[PDB]
């Protein structure tokens, strides 16, 4: 056990096995100043799990879509991401890609959310 | 309201006597009924309150008696400054009320 | 040297406003309450109304709603206001200071109001 | 490879937010308010970068005391009676030659709980708290600009340990290498809840009670050759001063009002001595070569450094002012700096008491310290200074401050708040269903 | 795109396609005010999915369930409400039926939650 | 067919909710606690049922636009020391006739920075804020309800527009329709994140600094056939008002208390002449002329429209009450409302300065505006009115106001708050497997 | 057997927490801090441990009732120009309420700073304190200035329901045996308690909640005589005040906008104020806490009462509110009595206008003259005793902590925290 | 219907049908009071749907584990547990091994996110 944090440093396949470390760890006038940074923790946390909620992830620390990896957030292969990277240098590299990943998350899951509706009803 | 009868309506006595006036209220006010006399011309003045404190400056001779329905007024020692006319007035309700009057005169 | 002086009014026209005011000297408006007392030639003496000391107005039930008083605190003087003067009101008016002395029956505590100090006199006359 | 959502990765981002209390008689940082404490994580291959001068922890912790300070004087002596005509004459009794002049005995008509009686009344006021007006008459010093809220008696000054700790989905990032210069990348970041026990040592020229560096001192500049900014050196080893005020102060209170009353310096009892401070004239000395040859570091081998005292300006800039035993310090501290440095004893440094304090630089907002009772004997620390250079072969170092920032930033230098991104996308050859 | 409450107008059929839109607007003297209104967002977001958890439906946006609509609720047939009628509309016309449904799908996923308890106990 | 639960459908209802301000030298509407600002949806086929009367952001702003005033004014002067008896007599050093014994020259003692020392000052009060106490005695017209708070000198009173922002979950429905009239189904609906720039322009009789109307002269009232309800008139073209104070008054610093200053008027330099407002005559004629035309529509053609002035009351609600460059003006708006309606010249408003003001309706709260340096110039817009009709084919209206809502319910007649209720339950042939 | 997770369990923990207001003229306890009311399920089978006297709804009550007093109480005149120095004389010079009064003269300041005013008021003997027509000064005044009890504001109790947040219970113990502590058999889960009246008094327990069946005897040791002992009784005992004075309040103008209430002249039936006590009831209601209180002591012992043993004026009388106007009734009639195993009972009550209520220094308040006669009706419904440290048992009565008048109304009430995640065996399996 | 709390007395059999009532009651100077309990219970709230998320629970009230029981936290069978003992009684017996089973559910489930993560790469 490595602790909060813990594995920042360790490569991205090794960092995965301690999501609910990080997981737990992110929800828990002098009193206003308390209070306003407990609201603002309820709410950041709530907006990630919204996101995920929204993306057919909801109650999964690790969740697979079905939106294929262009390449062109980033054409390194599967063996120098996991064992040779770390989370922060991951975050860095596709931060300009991250919002158009977003967006096709949200679009491949209500696309699933009405297929799977329209496939119920037959 | 509240009516005083005062009788007899004219007594007459002589210098260096003792007269009695009776002033009778309807109702019972207590002790509230104060004495005025009015010399012949001249303004009303206080002489008795509460039915028996004299004012001050008043002589000794004059004193009021009674706290139920017949009050009284005993003057002791006439002379001519006294040949007035006395009201009896009562403070108890706020339809405040007169006396008819005695006229005091020389027999 | 405390007296309460009023001046005549002259006579007067039938059914107009019969004005009076007393000066208050020695003493003042404070304290006291101020009232008015007239005299029908002939008769007896008649209480048409007082402000008592918290200036609050009795007035006499005969003369209904033609009854009005004010207290000049900065002149020490009292007013009378009496309107539609009738022939009856002919009458010799008198201002008076009710003074209130407080005398203790058995286990009662009362104000009581004696009229302490009387006008000189202002003979009104209607014709 | 298809997208895969991985949420609670290790990932932070810099951020600024609000961190709160943690404390381990009441006192003016309120740390009975703030919640008590409790942890330490090594992040291995973690390498971050810290800028202590664009930290927004000091400038948190700034507003914090500064708001605990007019927080605890909210409910104490608002001394606008004390704004009167005061006929000072001058404390000839048992007087040194050097507190000549300092100490004036000041009488006035004071008001009294009863709004229509008034008091003759008398008090020892020192010669930097009245102002004359042209027995002669003076007035206090803070009576054209504002009122002073005489300091409660029982609220106390004595600066203990607070920590700030980071609110849920924010981490506290600890530098832990040892020669770091408060920028750049750091090679051994420790990630803490929250941070060790800081005093808010209020002092200038001289970081009091502060932190130690580990191996060597340390010369902390946001750049060296600006000359316009403040140096902050970092002593390894602590330089004891011990601080004394050898007058036996008699408290006096006077009763000015319902409730509220006001002390007031009665008689001295006995001698009247000056105030000073001790450094050892050894001990300063080495460290002072400890400096220097830290310092030679960034303006060559070859170059002068000569050590001057305070250049001019307010008497909370140009003297080494604190506040130990309830009673406010103003330290000359030009025996410290007079040195030239070329490629048993002590020192004593006289020191003038305040009363009516100005303490965050604010004007109109005043405080008057109630005299202390008896005699005030403090032992603290050196712990760094806080020096600034001037604009040829020779360089002068003269004692600076008045900031109160950077006498915190010298101990938030190895702390960051960062911002954890806990939602992280990659690829992976892993399908839905 | 349309945007927030875009489809307000829109038919039923049409607006349940943009579902997403209206779902992330609903969680984000000027002082507590303001501060009581971010509290406020929470609580009638948090409300909202522990209704869905409830019913079975957490973590979704269309969530087709087992209760059987009731004609006497709406006699009207699906063409004529995911064709012709927008959702403001729809709200009116069920607005005293929403409570007895509510309870019937609190109680349907209740009877589910011990039926599959029982299965997986073979 | 089976129940089907959607979530995020977009169904709102009407809804009460606290909206936050945002906005686009400190301001009594203050706009640094305001969140800054950035936005619109058109909603098609929606039609909305709006209803300005009972709008609940009228009601919210006025509690808001109060707490902001009171609020700006707790921190500064407090002039009770200011109820003195002031020795007054009158300006007559080069007044004109019609500024004829308004300004009153007053001199008193006040209270010194010292508290036992005296001071004799002299200041210059308007007729309107001394009463006469029985050169003769007067004193401030508000000393006998309360004492009054100087009006803070780095505050301005200049309306800043401020954005009432709903939250999340809520939404802000904007009536797009050009002829509505304040209530009913609006067929052109659109969702605005928040409102327009709502400036807090405080006015009497006359909606100054205002939105104007899209198309032409919008009438709107509660019930047009009750003559109780104030009928607001807005323009679709505005009619410039030019305000002026001619004198150059001369503020003078009264050092009355340690840290407290009283601001009075020293002395006018030149002449004394009296304030007033200049109102195009061919404008207004023609505004009227238009105002007239859309009141005949609730009235009937053949009516005789009479504008008369108002009917009495205090001075606020007789006179047009406003207030730019720090001074409050109280204009006379009888040659405005000056005719009868049947089937390069200016007009000049009289105005008169106060500096008590209280104009919340609130008995007990003052506030003393100090003078203002100089001439004061000003150029506004009338952009509606504030009317009230009498209770025959004659119909008289009177300008109205007194009631700040009805000053705030033409700026937010368009805007309505719908709370989102986005669970939404419909038949479906699905079936949970 | 495996883990399988419930969520929604009904178990509770005992817990502390912020309990609101609730409640269905302004007052001191307004509506305006406060939140409107709208209930009680019965929870069979559940047998709880509730512990009266350590309860913290009784001393989050305090700090409230506290708390709602300042607040009321700030907006309102200080009378810091009452500091002056007075020249009284006697209203009397001779067993009346006129030998509790002093004539009181003072300049006082007007609404102009630079004018003064001479005015006089009649003090209570009770609020002034000589100086040494002799020179007085107000009690509270070398202590504190005296903030006016503001007239628009009412001194009425009225009925306040603590209801708890989301997450927390509160459980009503039924049971009416109950005394204060160990198991309750019977228990609800309320929404929020039964309208409590914050009534202040001491040494009863003044209006209130009855028990049920027989009076209740409540000490956290009987056997300590350093704990008082809460009795509550049965039927109430009526208790009707009075003071027969009609008073003549009047207003001084000490600033601007400020107005000093003051006892300007007082006429009318001048006895002493007093509290009358059925003499009937009271002896019987005396007997029915005898009999439940040899029930800790013995059948044989002797059950003493006397009066209070010393202290302030507000711990050795039985202090209350009553019209506005604060009395202080002497209570050495009601406890006279020793037990072996139309008429009425007149307690004299003084009165007081400077009042330092909640046992606190430098926080006084000046109750204005109340116009006109006060009268009275109250039900006695409880008692606080203290117990003499022999077959004899002296009880006297007690008070002084206002925490003992609120724990006798939340005795029966308790918070709890609901901890709905529970995990048991079960034959599941995921899968 | 019993209400809220009401089954407390009830076995735990009899107890578990009723988590629906006991589940929606946990949602919903003096102004803070108010609103700092609000945003405590909300924290709360979310605290314990962040552990039934992070065991694979989330969003339902009954969750089947795949985590065995040791029979050294309680060694009653299931007939005198489901129907002889109630959920305060229970909640007295394993309160010593509560952290216990909360780490292993955490365990067993961060372990079969990755088995059947693994399982879709095939
Ligand atoms: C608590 O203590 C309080 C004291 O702190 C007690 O209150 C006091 O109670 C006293 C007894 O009731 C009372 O005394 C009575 O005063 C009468 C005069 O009234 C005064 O005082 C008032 C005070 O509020 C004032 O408001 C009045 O204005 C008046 O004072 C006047 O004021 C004038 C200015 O406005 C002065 O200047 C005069 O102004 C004139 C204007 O034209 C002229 O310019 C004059 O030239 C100028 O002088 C006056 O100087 C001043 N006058 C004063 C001071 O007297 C007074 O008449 C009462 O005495 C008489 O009547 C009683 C009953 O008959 C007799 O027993 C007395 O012997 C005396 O009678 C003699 O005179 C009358 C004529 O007046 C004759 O008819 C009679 O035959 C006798 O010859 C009496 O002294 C106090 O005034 C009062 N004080 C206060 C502060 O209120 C309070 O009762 C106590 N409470 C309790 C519960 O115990
Ligand atoms: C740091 O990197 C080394 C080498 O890759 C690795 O063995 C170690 O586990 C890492 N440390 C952490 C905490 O991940
Ligand atoms: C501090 O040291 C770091 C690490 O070498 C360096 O990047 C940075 O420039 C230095 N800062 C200064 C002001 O010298
Ligand atoms: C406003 O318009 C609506 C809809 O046309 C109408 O019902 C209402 O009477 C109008 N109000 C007035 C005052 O004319």
């Amino acid at each position: 056990f490595l602790g909060f944090l813990g594995a920042a440093g360790s490569t991205m396949g090794a960092a995965s096995m301690t999501l609910t470390v990080q997981a737990r760890n992110l929800l828990s006038v002098w009193g206003i100043k308390q209070l306003q940074a407990r609201v603002l923790a309820v709410e950041r946390y709530l907006r990630d799990q919204q996101l995920l909620g929204i993306w057919g992830c909801s109650g999964k620390l690790i969740c697979c879509t079905n939106v294929p990896w262009n390449s062109s957030w980033s054409n390194r292969n599967l063996s120098e991401i996991w064992d040779n990277m770390t989370w922060l240098q991951w975050d860095k590299e596709i931060s300009n890609y991250t919002q158009i990943i977003y967006g096709l998350l949200e679009e491949s899951q209500n696309q699933q959310e009405k297929n799977e509706q329209d496939l119920l009803a037959l | 309201a509240i009516q005083l009868t005062q009788a007899p309506l004219t007594v007459s006595a002589s210098i260096g006597d003792t007269i009695t006036l009776t002033c009778r209220a309807s109702q019972d006010i207590s002790i509230w009924l104060s004495w005025y006399r009015q010399m012949p011309g001249k303004a009303p003045e206080l002489l008795i309150y509460a039915a028996s404190t004299l004012r001050g400056g008043v002589p000794s001779r004059f004193s009021g008696a009674r706290s139920g329905t017949d009050f009284s007024l005993k003057i002791k020692n006439l002379q001519p400054e006294d040949f007035a006319t006395y009201y009896c007035f009562q403070s108890d309700s706020y339809p405040r009320a007169f006396g008819q009057g005695t006229k005091v005169e020389i027999t | 040297q405390a007296r309460l002086q009023q001046w005549e009014g002259r006579p007067l026209k039938p059914a107009e406003t019969l004005s009076l005011t007393c000066g208050v000297h020695g003493v003042g408006l404070g304290g006291s309450g101020w009232g008015w007392i007239r005299q029908p030639p002939g008769q007896g003496l008649q209480w048409i109304g007082e402000i008592d000391h918290d200036g609050s107005h009795k007035h006499n039930p005969a003369l209904r709603s033609r009854l009005s008083m004010s207290l000049d605190t900065s002149r020490n003087q009292v007013s009378l206001r009496l309107t539609s003067v009738t022939a009856a009101d002919t009458a010799i008016y008198y201002c008076v200071r009710v003074y209130r002395e407080k005398f203790l029956i058995g286990e009662f505590l009362t104000d009581y109001r004696f009229m302490d100090m009387w006008g000189t006199g202002t003979t009104v006359i209607v014709s | 490879l298809w997208v895969t959502v991985y949420y609670g990765v290790p990932v932070w981002k810099d951020a600024e937010t609000t961190l709160f209390c943690a404390s381990d008689k009441h006192n003016v940082w309120a740390t009975h308010a703030c919640v008590p404490t409790d942890q330490e994580i090594h992040l291995e291959n973690v390498t971050e970068e810290f800028n202590m001068w664009k930290n927004n922890m000091v400038e948190q912790m700034h507003t914090d005391i500064i708001s605990l300070w007019d927080q605890s004087l909210k409910p104490c002596v608002k001394l606008t009676p004390l704004c009167v005509t005061l006929q000072c004459t001058n404390v000839t009794n048992n007087i040194t030659d050097d507190m000549r002049g300092e100490l004036k005995n000041c009488s006035f008509n004071m008001t009294t709980e009863l709004r229509d009686k008034k008091q003759k009344v008398y008090s020892l006021f020192y010669r930097l708290d009245v102002v004359q007006i042209n027995n002669k008459e003076y007035r206090l010093i803070n009576c054209n600009t504002s009122a002073c809220t005489q300091a409660c008696p029982k609220v106390s000054f004595e600066p203990i340990p607070i920590h700030y700790c980071a609110p849920a989905g924010f981490a506290i990032l600890k530098c832990k290498d040892k020669k770091f210069n408060g920028t750049g990348p750091c090679p051994s970041v420790s990630t803490v809840q929250c941070t060790h026990g800081i005093k808010p040592v209020v002092s200038t020229q001289l970081l009091l009670n502060g932190s130690l560096a580990e191996e060597e001192v340390m010369i902390r500049s946001e750049n060296i050759t600006n000359n316009a900014k403040n140096i902050l050196v970092q002593f390894n080893t602590p330089v004891q001063i011990n601080c004394t005020r050898p007058n036996n102060n008699t408290r006096k209170s006077i009763r000015i009002g319902p409730g509220q009353a006001f002390y007031a310096t009665g008689d001295i009892i006995g001698d009247i001595r000056q105030a000073h401070c001790n450094v050892s004239k050894a001990t300063w000395n080495e460290t002072l070569g400890k400096v220097v040859k830290q310092l030679r570091k960034h303006f060559g081998n070859n170059t002068i450094i000569r050590f001057a005292n305070s250049s001019g300006g307010d008497l909370e800039v140009t003297t080494h002012s604190f506040n130990c035993g309830g009673e406010f310090f103003y330290c000359n501290t030009s025996g410290l700096f007079n040195s030239t440095w070329i490629s048993n004893d002590s020192i004593t440094l006289p020191c003038r008491i305040k009363q009516i304090i100005n303490m965050w630089q604010r004007i109109g907002q005043c405080m008057y310290a109630p005299p202390i009772q008896g005699v005030i004997r403090c032992v603290s620390n050196i712990t760094g200074l806080i020096l600034t250079r001037d604009g040829s072969t020779t360089e002068t170092f003269r004692p600076g401050g008045g900031d109160m920032r950077d006498n915190w930033r010298s101990e938030l230098y190895k702390y960051k708040v960062v911002k954890i991104e806990p939602l992280g996308v990659a690829p992976t050859r892993c399908k839905r269903r």
